[PDB]
């Protein structure tokens, strides 16, 4: 019923290590008792806890010209439109009206798709670089 | 017929200049140069003398210089005039003309 008992269980089951029990109890408090916790290899001396909130997936941007923030070489938007598609976006007419509705409302656009081919990539990067409208894929 | 920049097409051949293909839409979204396609809209700039369908009579070219016409996707031939493009077509290959 208490996180102290969770810390004690995790300390005892980890051969008396108090730090492992403390970090496991902290993870239990953060992501819930029935939460998804994964053990990963670390490149430093001490163990650490990383809490990933929201939606994270192991996919990057299509083209490296979509980067707008140079501090971390990431891309950041605030209050952005998101478009989704189960199929691969290929044609010009399949990507233009999303750009029109992003430009009319003056809001960023992120398109989650399977793959973006050459013509739609050229359209997106040319509209990003020339007029300055913000869009990522 | 009528000659345009010192070029008179023969028979029913018609010389047209293709219009400028679109590079930006109404809402401000601009297009790449490859995906502009081949524009099917042009203006008749030169007309031929007219084909001789039957002996003893000459059939004039239906279109005239200054008429907006709709070109087919296939059938034109390349013409270069002072580093500018033009296209030669048959008279019957033109799908229709725009009146205003």
């Amino acid at each position: 019923t208490t996180p102290e008992e969770i810390a004690q269980v995790a300390t005892i089951s980890a051969n008396g290590d108090k730090e492992i029990g403390n970090i496991i109890s902290d993870a239990m408090k953060k992501v819930g008792r029935k939460g998804v916790i994964t053990v990963k290899d670390g490149k430093t001396l001490n163990d650490e806890l990383e809490i990933i909130e929201g939606m994270k997936f192991d996919r990057g941007y299509i083209s490296p010209y979509f980067i707008n923030t140079s501090k971390g070489q990431k891309c950041e938007f605030q209050d952005a439109y998101v478009l989704l598609s189960e199929k691969k976006i290929s044609s010009i007419q399949s990507i233009v009206p999303a750009l029109e509705i992003a430009n009319a409302h003056r809001k960023p656009l992120v398109i989650i798709a399977e793959d973006v081919d050459g013509e739609a990539l050229s359209t997106l990067v040319l509209n990003r670089l020339k007029v300055g409208l913000q869009v990522v894929a | 017929g009528q000659a345009f920049r010192k070029f008179l097409p023969l028979f029913d051949r018609v010389l047209v200049e293709r219009s400028a293909a679109e590079t930006v839409t109404k809402g401000g979204i601009m297009l790449p140069e490859k995906s502009q396609g081949k524009v099917l809209q042009a203006t008749v700039v030169a007309v031929g003398s007219g084909s001789k369908g039957k002996g003893g009579e000459i059939q004039p070219v239906s279109v005239k210089v200054g008429d907006k016409v709709l070109l087919p996707e296939y059938g034109g031939t390349k013409v270069v005039l002072d580093d500018k493009d033009y296209f030669l077509f048959r008279d019957g290959d033109i799908l229709g003309k725009y009146v205003d």
